[PDB]
RNA sequence: AGUUGCGGCCAUAUCCACGGAAAAGCACCGGAACUCGUCAGAUCUCCGAAGUUAAGCCUGUGCGAGCCUGGGUAGUACUGAGAAGGGAGACCACUCGGGAAUACCGGGUGCUGCAACUU
RNA sequence: GAGUUUGGCUGGGGCGGCACGACUGCUAAAGACUAACGCAGACGUCCUAAGGCGGGCUCAGCGGGGAAGGAAACCACGCGUGGAGCACAAGGGCACAAGCCUGCUUGAGACUGUUCCUAUUGCGGGACUGUUUGGGGGAAACCCUGGCCUAGAGAUCCCAUGUCCUAUUGUGCGUGGGACAUGGGUGACAGAAAAGUUACCACAGGGAUAACUGGCUUGUAGCAGCCGAGCGACCAUAGCG
RNA sequence: AUGUUGUAAAGCACUAAUGCGCUGCGUUAAACUUUGAAGAUGUCUUUUAAGUUGUUGCCAGUGGGCAUACUGUGGUAA
């Protein structure tokens, strides 16, 4: 997949068409002041062991493909999901006809 | 009706019958309806269930033998004859054709010798 | 091994023919079906004996082979090399399984594998044709039932009325031929109707009385 | 073990006891996500449904 | 076998021998109106709004009419009773069905005499179809039309 | 009575050979400063009216190829509903109903709608 | 040293295969539905164009021609119902096109409702409307919410990001909680967190299921017939076949 | 009254096969179809025959089947 850096689409805050930019999205870290990680840690002190599974058993090799959207005028950002793709190129060098 | 008597051929036996037989059919074996109850043919009864109408079993009969168009109400009056085993058996095996030799099917003007033999 | 043929006898109601999903066939036994002289005027042989088949059933291709020998060397030996013309009109494209059990897995995956070839026959099916002359007639009913001994059921053979490998009854076929309107050339023939140009029509009958 | 898989034997006479019913056509009120120029004319829209199904 | 949309439908979605291509012209002119009965009739030709293959020959009553489309109701057996389906379907696989034509053409008529007849103020209304019934009478003829002699004829066998 | 403009149904209208045609039309046809487009004014776009019915369009002909509709093939093949029929089987028969298909023969060869114009 | 686990289908089980989720043609008996460890194949992808729209064109192949030029180079005339192409399996579809060349573009926009496969039912994949201080192509009618159509698919609980709200004695907060929408994954694909051995062995059952006899069957095994090409110095049958 | 269908049979118009004669004669098809039944299956009219149901409450057992007439598929066959 080869997609360009630049488009002309809708934004929700200016309410019209403007440029934005293009990248991909992805995932910050946990943090531990969570109420589900604050949960799983006080369960996991003293004897016991392991509680709570963890999955084997996998069967995947890709993911799917979420752009990050960025208007160029008020900052503003959207996401915007596709399909499965195991390379991506955001540069270019178009194939010409 | 003669498509509906083509689906049950193998069961039962039809044909023609003429006027001679057909009164001694209703004057031995014939019954009225109340609705689901069964009812003597008697000349009161009769005047009941068709009010300024026929009053006797004859004309009763000579609204069968003819279309007369009030054929539908007086057939449905009438309750199903009953009748018993013929008397000498049926010749065949009975479950066969008549034209193959049997007794089930179209007998058309030949069904009096044997209707004669069962009332 | 070769089974026995009581194994193959009897028709599937569907024909399993080689072609594109099969792809693993033995190749026929029987390769030559036109013996005799073959390139005789269709004037020269005006008889016609037939065997007709009496039953519904798979005919194997080793009896077919079997059978053109042992009619084609009879007729060589009492009517003569250049005297008869002898066709066979069957063709065996049904092929035969066999599921090859040789301790094995038994009926499980029982589909089975290519194993030979047969033609199938029917009810009043010719089966073998020869055309001679009026002389040799002894002779071709002779022929023939040497070879149905090969045969498997019961077969019947015929002297027809249809003029040689024509397909047309003998007394069409004669006074068609005096009104000029049969184009004889080496082997073959064809009829003239009067059906298309009159121009063209009319080079036709000029064929018709050289060729 | 190893059983049977399939079997329609039976199931039509199952189907057919008390008789195969039909259900009755709505009264045009009951239709959902019309579109809005026969929400206009709706009064002499349903005379044409409610005069056929009824009729 | 499997259960994809358009399963097994090799021969029930094509054309008929020298009629392939689009839709014809007249097939847009058409006017539809609320109550209409209407048969459902694929083209596969075209390949937007067309329905399940189910319902490929079935007769419909139209309920609503949109820009480009179609709103019909019909009834669809399933093992032991009957439910009613609201298809959505284009244009071009519909066409008017005729299945109305005796009977509009005879209630015409009748309501016809009927204003010819509250003129005139002799009036009736009964006037049921019946069934052929048994047969009238003949009076056949032999001063011409002589009888032609026919039988059994002996068997013959051409080989 | 026709032709032309815009059509509906989409071969009885298509394809191949020869011929005909009064008035209009429809064309072919003469050019390149402007508009527009090419290697090329051949096609496409602009401006014209000397010439011609040679072609296209329209109409006739042909024991013409195709297509459309009938007959024969034939009450044949196959088949819905029955009965303790025959046969080692493969399968064949009987009673009441429905009913095809090449090869061959005959006849046909567009039908219509709205508008403008023509002695 | 302790506690526990070490799927299923299956012409017995095991080894092997996957008929365990899912697409196309046939088996399937001219509406729909219809089985086998039945037959023949394909799936976990790929594409900023191979998506959207305007315009102009005609393809496989054949016939007659043209310096070096040959079986195959390129120019060019007359024909060509698709006999070619259209990401991939197969089926269906298509000619002033859905194929080839070419111009401009990011509709592969933001929201909202009805309906089909499809039901007693979730997820998923399609079809059709409406509302927009909204786009693109085109003179315009008109078309466009991914791929010519039928495959390319993932709950509860938890975490990450955005929009709208919020912590009950009052007010804030560099500390939290919620509704809705997307992504992180369970292929045994309605979704446990899981290695072996027992010939030292136990218990509940099973003729729903094997290892011996009987019964049905006869491929294989054994024993027989029919035909008449040849052999037998001559001579088809003395004997062979 | 008016729609839908591609089997049996048959056939060579397309795809795949098959012998000769130098235009005809000969043989084929579950994954071929120019044709094409018997039978099935939609809708309108009781202003056709013949006949004479609607709504809802509380709940059980069952989810190893087998035979046969006609009709398929795998198997030499049972
Ligand atoms: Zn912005």
């Amino acid at each position: 997949v080869n997609i360009p850096k630049t488009r002309n689409t809708f934004c929700k805050k200016c309410k019209g068409y403007s440029a934005h930019k293009v990248s991909q999205a992805k995932k910050s870290k946990d943090n531990p002041r969570a109420q589900g990680n604050r949960r799983y840690a006080r369960k996991q002190r003293g004897y016991g062991g392991q509680t709570k599974p963890i999955l084997r058993r996998k069967a995947k090799v890709t993911k799917k493909l979420v752009l990050n959207l960025e208007c160029t005028k008020c900052k503003f950002s959207h996401q915007k999901p596709l399909k499965r793709a195991k390379h991506v190129i955001f540069g270019g060098e178009r194939k010409r006809k | 009706t003669r498509k509906m008597l083509q689906i049950i051929k193998d069961h039962v036996a039809f044909g023609t019958i003429g006027m001679e037989l057909l009164r001694k059919l209703v004057y031995t074996k014939g019954s009225g309806r109340n609705g689901h109850v069964r009812v003597k043919l008697t000349n009161e009864f009769i005047e009941d269930m068709f009010d300024g109408k026929i009053r006797c079993i004859e004309e009763l009969v000579h609204h069968i033998y003819n279309g007369t168009e009030m054929f539908k109400k007086v057939n449905s009056f009438l309750y199903p004859f009953h009748l018993s085993p013929p008397r000498g058996g049926f010749k065949g095996q009975k479950s066969k054709s008549f034209n193959d030799g049997g007794s089930v099917g179209n007998h058309q003007d030949l069904l009096s010798n044997l209707l004669e033999r069962m009332i | 091994g070769r089974r026995p043929g009581r194994c193959y006898r009897y028709l599937s109601k569907k024909a399993y023919p080689k072609s594109r999903f099969n792809r693993g066939v033995p190749d026929s036994k029987i390769q030559i079906f036109d013996l005799g002289r073959r390139k005789a005027g269709v004037l020269e042989f005006p008889l016609l004996v037939n065997c007709i088949s009496n039953e519904r059933e798979n005919l194997s291709a080793e009896a077919l082979e079997a059978a053109r020998i042992c009619a084609n060397k009879y007729m060589v030996k009492h009517a003569g090399k250049d005297n008869f013309h002898l066709r066979i009109r069957v063709y065996p494209f049904h092929v035969l399984r066999i599921n090859k059990m040789l301790l094995q897995t038994g009926m499980r995956g029982s589909f089975g594998k290519p194993y030979g070839r047969a033609a199938r026959v029917v009810f009043n099916q010719p089966i073998l044709s020869i055309r001679t002359k009026e002389s040799f007639r002894d002779a071709a009913v002779e022929a023939l039932r040497r070879a149905k001994n090969k045969f498997p059921g019961h077969q019947k053979i015929q002297v027809s009325s249809k003029f040689g490998f024509t397909n047309m009854f003998s007394d069409e076929f004669n006074k068609l031929n005096e009104s000029g309107r049969i184009i004889l050339r080496g082997g073959s023939f064809s009829v003239i109707r009067e059906k298309g140009s009159i121009d063209k029509f009319k080079r036709d009958l000029e064929y018709a009385a050289n060729n | 073990a190893k059983r049977k898989n399939h079997t329609n034997h039976n199931q039509n006479r199952k189907d057919h006891r008390g008789g195969i019913k039909k259900p009755k056509m709505p009264k045009f009120s009951e239709f959902l996500g019309l579109h809005p120029a026969t929400l206009a004319r709706l009064e002499e829209a349903g005379k044409l449904w409610n005069a056929a199904t009824s009729r | 076998r499997s259960k994809g949309y358009r399963r097994g439908t090799r021969y029930l979605f094509s054309q008929d021998h020298r009629k392939h291509g689009v839709a014809h012209v007249s097939k847009y002119l058409e006017k539809y109106e609320i109550g209409d009965m209407v048969d459902i009739l694929v083209n596969p030709a075209m390949m937007k709004g067309m329905p399940h293959k189910y319902y490929h020959g079935r007769t419909g009553r139209v309920y609503d009419v949109k820009p480009r489309s179609l709103n019909v109701a019909l009834y669809k057996r399933v093992r032991g009773k009957y439910v009613i389906k609201k298809i959505i379907v284009r244009i071009e696989h519909v066409r008017k069905s005729r299945c109305s034509e005796e009977s509009q053409k005879r209630i015409l008529m009748a309501a016809e005499m009927a204003r010819d007849a509250e003129s005139r103020g002799v009036v009736l209304a009964p006037s049921k179809r019946k069934i052929e019934g048994p047969r009238k009478a003949v009076e056949v003829s032999l001063d011409n039309n002589q009888p032609i002699e026919v039988g059994y004829e002996p068997h013959v066998v051409i080989f």
